[PDB]
């Protein structure tokens, strides 16, 4: 979860303290991906074990 | 459950800062050899410059120019200096141009604001004003943030030289000020303030309220500047001296 | 002379109050068991930082400068620290040929100001992004010719915000102590941080291959048996 | 940088600080003159008259 994936930031809500909505859109849009595909890599893990 | 509350906790500063300090000096530098101001401890109101200043330029990098009344600044400088018509754009990131490669050089990574105003009735005179000078010949580019107020001849072999010679040059150029010009060759008076975001106690922050403390409800709170979503709970942790917060 | 800095020169890259936790990065460091040049004055240049030692008992050595052609065509910047305070002051010297403890003849054209208030000290110096961080350790040594062994981290003390460039400097001497020279180069190191956020412990990943394949675990203890590693080399 | 000064100058594909370590192959240049008002209708995805 510390991973920032490429945005400006890790952490959530430093993103939405200093940006733009339209600005802050694209780069929550990033950690949103990173986590959903850490979080698929995860369960297809625990399937196969 | 939805949250139903909102603390906002914020330093106990009340002066102003020094607006009309900076802006409204007697005289500005030349742009070869600008001048860095250090500001601290003060409220970054910038409402009394409403009826004041009106800036032809102002531009903000890395945040956003509405989110600057609830933020709260760490380290702040002000470098100063005067330009031509033509040259407000080349201070920059990305940017080339004499300005960009010999007299000043802005970092790719910049967290800041370049605000700029014309002044020509006080900075041109009718007979012209020879006071401002840049420079625009140098053996390589600048490292940002970087100055040479150094004026030896200049000589393109890489030798030095008496410049009553033919192949030495003066370095530095005048700046001919006139008040029947065209507007790309009025005077500029650049302001570029340079700050860093969260990580010291912060000394220099924004004109918002204070509001007290609301304990073990899930509130909005804003600690500096940090807003988020929790419950309040007294704490038994030690930190180091002068650290704010962690993670 | 030449000796070598023994796990030396750890200072603090960052500031953010850390918990137990480990960090790769990489960076100007000092690498481990590398040689450095001994003193027992020249101009000696200024790479890309430099981390300086002082052996020293009755304190001959006052502060330093540091400049790009040490004349009174370009800005140089003083750190010294007489009886009472330590001054740092960055003007248009006329560097004399061999100073003492009266050091400048004039001083015009300038910007910054700044007063305020055996054994080892050790110091870094980096310039980077128009700012000169210091970085200052002290060590209770006893009687030695060389540079002792150990790891000791490095508290940053100050950063100045002076623009100019800085590829010589000179060290300034009262006229029994000596002083050791160490120039930095990129380097991947690992640090550990513990639970009052300091630093205890390091790797350098290019040292030894055992110290590779600490930095490709990414761990300080390692089992018994055969592993793969990354290209630290 | 001593005789001509631009009011505008901006480039597209490439960074304006990397145009001295590198090495173009084919160049044109197009050359007119319009009013004060039309340069900024010299860019990609624009209308207007010109
Ligand atoms: C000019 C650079 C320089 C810097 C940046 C510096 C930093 C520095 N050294 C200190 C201790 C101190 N440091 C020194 C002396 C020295 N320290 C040296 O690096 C050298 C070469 C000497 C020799 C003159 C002294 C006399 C003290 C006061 C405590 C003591 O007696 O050691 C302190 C106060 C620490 C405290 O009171 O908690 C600071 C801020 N000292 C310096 O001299
Ligand atoms: C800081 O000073 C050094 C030395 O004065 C500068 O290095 C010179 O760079 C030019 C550029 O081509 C060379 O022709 C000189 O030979 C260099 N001098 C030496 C002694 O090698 C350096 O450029 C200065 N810093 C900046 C940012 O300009
Ligand atoms: C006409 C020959 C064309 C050669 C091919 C072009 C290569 C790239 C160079 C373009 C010239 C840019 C000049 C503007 C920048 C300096 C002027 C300034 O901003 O101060
Ligand atoms: C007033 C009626 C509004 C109708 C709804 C709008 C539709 C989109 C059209 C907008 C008009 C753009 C005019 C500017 C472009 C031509 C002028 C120029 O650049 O040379
Ligand atoms: C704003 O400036 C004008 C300039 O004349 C002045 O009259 C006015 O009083 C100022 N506003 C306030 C609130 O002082
Ligand atoms: C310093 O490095 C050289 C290699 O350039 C090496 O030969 C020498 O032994 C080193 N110095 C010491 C004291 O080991
Ligand atoms: C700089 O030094 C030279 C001698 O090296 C001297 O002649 C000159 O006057 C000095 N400059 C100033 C401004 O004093
Ligand atoms: C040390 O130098 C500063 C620099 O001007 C001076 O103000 C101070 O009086 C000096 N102290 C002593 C003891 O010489
Ligand atoms: C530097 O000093 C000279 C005279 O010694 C003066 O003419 C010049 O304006 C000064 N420049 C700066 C930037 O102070
Ligand atoms: C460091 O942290 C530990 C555990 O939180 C604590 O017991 C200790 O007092 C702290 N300080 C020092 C100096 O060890
Ligand atoms: C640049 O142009 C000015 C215009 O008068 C000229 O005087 C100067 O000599 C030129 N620079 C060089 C290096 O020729």
């Amino acid at each position: 979860l510390s991973s920032n994936f490429g945005a400006i930031s890790s952490v959530l809500n430093d993103i939405l303290s200093r940006l733009c909505k339209v600005e802050a859109e694209v780069q929550i849009d990033r950690l949103i991906t990173g986590r959903l595909q850490s979080l698929q890599t995860y369960v297809t893990q625990q399937l196969i074990r | 459950v939805v949250p139903s509350g909102d603390v906002v906790r914020f330093p106990n500063i009340t002066n102003l800062c020094p607006f009309g300090e900076v802006f409204n000096a007697t005289k500005f530098p030349s742009v070869y050899a600008w001048e860095r101001k250090k500001i601290s401890n003060c409220v970054a109101d910038y409402s009394v410059l409403y009826n004041s200043t009106f800036f032809s330029t102002f531009k903000c990098y890395g945040v956003c120019a509405t989110k600057l009344n609830d933020l709260c600044f760490s380290n702040v400088y002000a470098d100063s200096f005067v330009v031509k018509g033509d040259d407000v754009r080349q201070i920059a990131p990305g940017q080339t141009g004499v300005i960009a490669d010999y007299n000043y050089k802005l970092p790719d990574d910049f967290m800041g604001c370049v605000l700029a105003w014309n002044t020509r009735n006080i900075d041109a005179t009718s007979t012209g004003n020879y006071n401002y000078k840049y420079r625009y010949l140098r053996h390589g580019k600048l490292r940002p943030f970087e100055r040479d107020i150094s004026n030896v001849p200049f000589s393109p072999d890489g030798k030095p030289c008496t410049p009553p010679a033919l192949n030495c040059y003066w370095p530095l150029n005048d700046y001919g000020f006139y008040t029947t010009t065209g507007i790309g060759y009025q005077p500029y008076r650049v302001v570029v303030l340079s700050f860093e975001l969260l990580n010291a106690p912060a000394t220099v922050c924004g004109p918002k309220l204070s509001t007290d403390l609301i304990k073990n409800q899930c509130v909005n709170f804003n600690f500096n500047g940090l807003t988020g979503t929790g419950v309040l709970t007294p704490s038994s942790k030690r930190f180091q001296p002068f650290q704010q917060f962690g993670r | 002379t030449q000796h070598t800095s023994s796990m030396r020169g750890v200072y603090y890259p960052d500031e953010i109050f850390r918990s137990d936790t480990l960090y790769l990065t990489q960076d100007l460091f000092l690498p481990f068991y590398s040689n450095v040049t001994g003193f027992h004055n020249p101009v000696i240049p200024f790479k890309d930082g430099i981390y300086f030692a002082a052996t020293e008992k009755s304190n001959v050595v006052r502060g330093w400068v540091f400049g790009s052609t040490m004349n009174n065509k370009s800005q140089s910047v003083i750190i010294i620290n007489n009886s009472t305070n330590v001054v740092i002051r960055a003007c248009n010297f006329e560097l004399c040929d061999n100073p003492f403890f009266m050091i400048f003849d004039n001083a015009f054209n300038c910007t910054f100001e700044y007063i305020s208030d055996k054994h080892l000290r050790e110091f870094v110096f980096k310039n980077k992004d128009g700012f000169l961080y210091v970085y200052k350790g002290y060590q209770p040594i006893d009687v030695v010719r060389d540079l002792p062994s150990g790891f000791n981290t490095l508290k940053p003390i100050f950063k100045l915000p002076l623009g100019i460039n800085i590829t010589n400097f000179r060290a300034i001497l009262t006229a029994a102590a000596a002083y050791f020279v160490g120039y930095l180069k990129p380097t991947t190191f690992m640090l550990k941080y513990d639970e009052n956020g300091t630093i205890t412990d390091a790797v350098d990943c290019s040292q030894n291959p055992l110290a590779e394949l600490k930095c490709s675990v990414k761990s300080f203890e390692i089992d018994k048996g055969i592993y793969q590693t990354s290209n630290f080399r």
